[PDB]
RNA sequence: GACGACCCAUUCGAACGUCUGCCCUAUCAACUUUCGAUGGUAGUCGCCGUGCCUACCAUGGUGACCACGGGUGACGGGGAAUCAGGGUUCGAUUCCGGAGAGGGAGCCUGAGAAACGGCUACCACAUCCAAGGAAGGCAGCAGGCGCGCAAAUUACCCACUCCCGACCCGGGGAGGUAGUGACGAAAAAUAACAAUACAGGACUCUUUCGAGGCCCUGUAAUUGGAAUGAGUCCACUUUAAAUCCUUUAACGAGGAUCCAUUGGAGGGCAAGUCUGGUCGCAGCAGCCGCGGUAAUUCCAGCUCCAAUAGCGUAUAUUAAAGUUGCUGCAGUUAAAAAGCUCGUAGUUGGAUCUUGGAGGGUGCGCCGUCCCCGCCUUGCCUCCGAAGCGUUUACUUUGAAAAAAU
């Protein structure tokens, strides 16, 4: 029955300059709320914690190395690092953008499956795109590397094949039982 | 030192004439009123050089 | 640097600091039980009374009005205290005899800005909140 | 929509006479399928027929089309309804059995207790 | 609490190395008095349904266990809680298959098949040697078993091939630098090694220097050493891994490598 | 193919014994024994150690290194919360150890109980009665009264998880299962895309006027095709049987919705150099301060901000607070060096006793770079091992021993 906290709000609460730099991240990340920003600044301070933590250590020391490589490889996957970095001392200079740029919803745009990270959203809300075999309706999701090229609409929605829409077949219908006869 | 009276007591709140609520609008839901917030404050929000402006002002 | 540096002088140094502790006045408030032992309210954090008397307090200068609390005896501890009624002809929906819900101002125990001597506000009555109350939200039950 | 019945992680399990094995069954597009169905559709995999494969567990996916659950098939009926769970025999018309429901019961025999051996005597008062 | 023997187990508060779930329930089996001390042990419950996965119920095991299916060191058990252990056999018949209880590298009782012979004999640690009565001696093993008569060679921490359906013992191993070892508790619980030295205290605590097939060396408390023969000269089964130890990067290395390819 | 016994060991334990670590308090400084306080010695007792008890016999044992006494929003710990680092605070409460079942005391049985879903007395409470009698203990599960700031069903099941018994089979308010459930935590709906239509800006062209143009955002005009569960619902799943989830045929989005909220907009502080109303009145205002007739603080709207299926308020406590200051405070004048010195505890204490090339870890493409080690007087003796064996420590170093949950 354990359980966790998720994010973690700013010591401060009105830094204008703080707001704004919010707002550009939820307008291009078709965010929802500050939480979904704060969500994500969140993440990246225990990312970064982990991260210094790490690099005070001696090199070659059987923590460093075998927790080091981990946070690294784990960094990869998802590509949210790359390799040079892909060391600890390049995971110390980096940012949000970089997990927040790994969500479905920003994806579903980048190849034209959406143009708008709007469209992305409700599309992915509403049970159009799976990953490979699974719906997936979480918009907040983390696409990893090989999983790229399995994102498609889904079998059955119907654009992915399927009748039209319970509000399209409902216009088919619009024109069958006046237009048609009595 | 009290003494006094309250005879007064809620004459402002019983004085003030009744506004009607009117109406209007809707607004939007979550992550999209966010996004017309991001437009209209910064795309909108282009912003003139004028030495600055406002949000809640009339002339 | 008032204050032995030798490797040993543990005991010297934990036990001076537990004696200036004191003069903190949260640190001894909280050691001697005050809250407990003066305090009209439990060390609680809220506590119900009857209402006793309306009183129309003189709030002090520079500011000028009448303040309008109630006295109201705590069911707890027989304790009798005055209660503060906010907002506009609030008082109105208190009467006397009445019961009520009385809570800190958020000063620490120490009374509110020209309200002289009252330190506690009322929040329920009708068991019914003043809020409520005085929006329309709900009504002097009955 | 034709489905497929695919039963993965195999056991041959002689000390319970039974074969049991998860059961895998893509639905492509609509949803879901019968437990006789199922059970059915096993029979004819496993040389076996319907009364001796059980089939119990099932969740259906997320999203639809697919939903994994667990089957076991006997070697004898007889077998099975010794090695069994008797509420499992019972869901499929071979087993049933008393209700109660349990505090009624439960009643009796604090009733009987109050009388002296005999207690017959406390079934009659029941 | 205060008048009487403990029945029940919160599970929880069971021996991390059966590897029972969280979640399930609140009470974990909690072993039977026998052969082997509670958290030495392995209910048998847990091996049927929780490492074979014969049983899936707690039902099921018992069901298992009345038809007389499964012996341990050859003399059908019927007991869900029976406390199986280190050295123990366990011979499910209708079925055919011998199992001897012996540890993992992580400290867990390893799902180990033995042949159809082998599982005739187990090795058991003598605990004491004893002028019992009548002036007869005894010696008796790490598994509670007391056999008279012993060959005065034997001393104790000396470890000694017990037949297994008669009793008797036939054989020996000294407790000598050299000697192949099998560690039985704490920290090195699994490696396998030579010796190289036993440091001595009196009062109390002897540790046992231990070398390995990789010149990896370790201590441990003697009470934690068990014979089990000759270097290079197992008198048993080894599991996989030859009780070796692999740092969590060789262990990484093996788990990339070994596979999304390699065959 | 269907339990006893003697004695020993074993297993689960038990009962005691070692140390080392605990809150506040000196407006608690001496304490403990003639009803043993500390010790001798012997016995009786106990499962057994032991002033347990008792005789005799000594006169002890403890304290400024806080004893003794008193207090307590003290059950103890694993743990929890607050994150520089140091720290700061909590811990009844899913585990461990301890304690109790109205208060007190006693006892039977049995291997195990000083048991209360045993008994027995008194003491406090309550109940039945034909008035002599008689029967009882929810700090078990539900529920109810009282109490209060505050806390759920008089529901289903032994199928799971396990336990017990003569037991595969029975029994389990252990425990699971549903109901209530914004402690609190996770996922995150209440609407996406073109088009006209327009409103617009970097780009280009032009002497200018003017025109083109990419990137698009709105904003209507309605369109236009493009959509999904929230509800509802054959069927099916779940499971002991159900529910819900996770599953879906048939339905379910043109806004007046299938209708999002709660605080704020004078300063700190994010946001009205508003409009009506009042005129230091009502109210606002943690603090500073507003309102005494053009109120950006009120009272309302309008409009806007902030957090958003949550948000306000009160309160304990923590962070902030280097305002308790080890790290890391101040004390000439701001709150603070005793009038001065002696002085025990405590703390604190000068210099000086041994010197003067390769082995192994991880980076970079057979080569090397960068640690670590015995080297270019270093345990004696007993006489390689063994043993003798340590001058005492603190320290620090390397091991083992180190509950799980966390």
């Amino acid at each position: 029955w354990v359980c966790r906290k998720t994010y973690v709000t700013p010591r401060r609460p009105f830094e204008k300059s703080r707001l704004d730099q919010e707002l550009k991240l939820i307008g291009e990340y078709g965010l929802r709320n500050k939480r979904e920003v704060w969500r994500v600044k969140f993440t990246l301070a225990k990312i970064r914690k982990a991260a210094r933590e790490l690099l005070t250590l001696d090199e070659k020391d059987p923590r460093r190395l075998f927790e080091g490589n981990a946070l690294l490889r784990r960094l990869v996957r998802i590509g949210v690092l790359d390799e040079g970095k892909m060391k600890l001392d390049y995971i110390l200079g980096l940012k949000i953008e970089d997990f927040l740029e790994r969500r479905l919803q920003t994806q579903v745009f980048k190849l034209g499956l959406a143009k708008s990270i709007h469209h992305a959203r409700v599309l992915i809300r509403q049970r159009h795109i799976r990953v490979r075999k699974q719906v997936v309706n979480i918009p907040s999701f983390i696409v990893r590397l090989d999983s790229q090229k399995h994102i498609d609409f889904s079998l059955r929605s119907p654009y992915g094949g399927g009748r039209p829409g319970r509000v399209k077949r409902k216009n088919a219908k619009k024109g069958q039982g006046g237009a048609g006869a009595g | 030192k009290v003494h006094g009276s309250l005879a007064r007591v809620g004459k402002v709140r019983g004085q003030t004439l009744k506004v009607a609520k009117q109406e209007k609008k809707k607004k939007r839901t979550g992550r999209a009123k966010r996004r017309m917030q991001y437009n209209r404050r910064f795309v909108n929000v282009v912003p003139t050089f004028g030495k600055k402006k406002g949000p809640n002002a009339n002339s | 640097m008032g204050k032995c540096r030798g490797l040993r002088t543990a005991r010297k140094l934990r036990s001076h600091r537990r004696d200036q502790k004191w003069h903190d006045k949260q640190y001894k408030k909280a050691h001697l039980g005050t809250a407990l032992k003066a305090n009209p309210f439990g060390g609680a954090s809220h506590a119900k009374g009857i209402v006793l008397e309306k009183v129309g307090v003189e709030a002090k200068q520079p500011n000028s009005a009448i303040r309008k609390c109630v006295r109201v005896q705590l069911i707890k501890n027989g304790k009798k205290i005055t209660a503060f009624v906010p907002n506009d002809g609030c008082l109105n929906f208190i009467e006397e005899n009445d019961e009520v819900l009385v809570a800190g101002f958020g000063r620490k125990g120490h009374a509110v800005g020209d309200i002289p001597g009252v330190r506690f506000k009322v929040v329920k009555v009708a068991n019914v909140s003043l809020l409520a109350l005085y929006k329309g939200k709900k009504e002097r039950p009955r | 929509d034709t489905v497929t019945i695919r039963t993965r992680k195999f056991m041959t399990n002689r000390l319970l006479q039974r074969k049991q094995m998860v059961i895998d069954v893509l639905h492509p597009g609509k949803a879901t399928v019968p437990k006789t169905e199922i059970q059915e559709k096993l029979a004819k995999m496993y040389k076996t027929t319907p009364d001796v494969i059980f089939v119990f567990g099932f969740r259906t996916h997320f999203g639809g089309g697919k939903t994994t659950g667990f089957g076991m098939i006997y070697d004898s009926l007889d077998y099975a309804k010794k090695n069994e769970p008797k509420h499992r025999l019972a869901r499929h018309g071979l087993y049933e059995k008393k209700k109660t429901s349990r505090k009624q019961r439960k009643e009796r025999k604090n009733r009987m207790k109050k009388v002296r051996g005999t207690a017959k005597a406390n079934v009659g008062a029941g | 609490m205060a008048r009487g023997p403990k029945k029940h187990l919160k599970r929880v508060a069971a021996p991390k190395h059966w590897m029972l779930d969280k979640l399930t329930s609140v009470f974990a089996p909690r072993p039977s008095t026998g052969p082997h001390k509670l958290r030495e042990c392995l209910p048998l419950i847990i091996f049927l349904r929780n490492k074979l996965k014969y049983a899936l119920t707690g039902d099921e095991v018992k069901k298992i266990c009345m038809q007389r299916f499964i012996k341990i060191d050859g003399k059908v058990r019927a007991d869900i809680t029976y406390p199986a252990g280190f050295m123990d056999v366990i011979s499910i018949d209708k079925t055919g298959e011998n199992f001897r209880l012996i540890y993992d590298t992580k400290g867990r009782f390893a799902v180990h098949r033995i042949t159809p012979e082998e599982a005739k004999y187990k090795l058991c640690k003598v605990r004491k040697i004893f002028v019992g009565t009548k002036g007869i001696p005894h010696l008796v093993t790490h598994d509670a078993r007391t056999i008279r008569y012993p060959d005065p060679l034997i001393k104790m921490n000396d470890t000694i091939q017990i037949d297994l359906e008669t009793g008797k013992i036939t054989d020996f191993i000294k407790f000598d630098t050299g000697n192949l070892c099998m560690v039985t508790g704490g920290a090195n619980l699994g490696r396998i090694g030579v010796i190289t030295n036993r440091e001595r205290h009196p009062g109390s605590f002897d540790v046992v220097h231990v070398k390995d097939a990789n010149g990896n060396s370790f201590a441990t408390r003697l009470s934690n050493i068990f014979v089990i023969g000759k270097g290079n000269k197992p008198w048993i089964s080894l599991p996989r891994g030859k009780g070796i130890r692999l740092t969590i990067a060789e262990e990484r290395d093996k788990r990339l490598a070994a596979k999304q390819s390699s065959g």
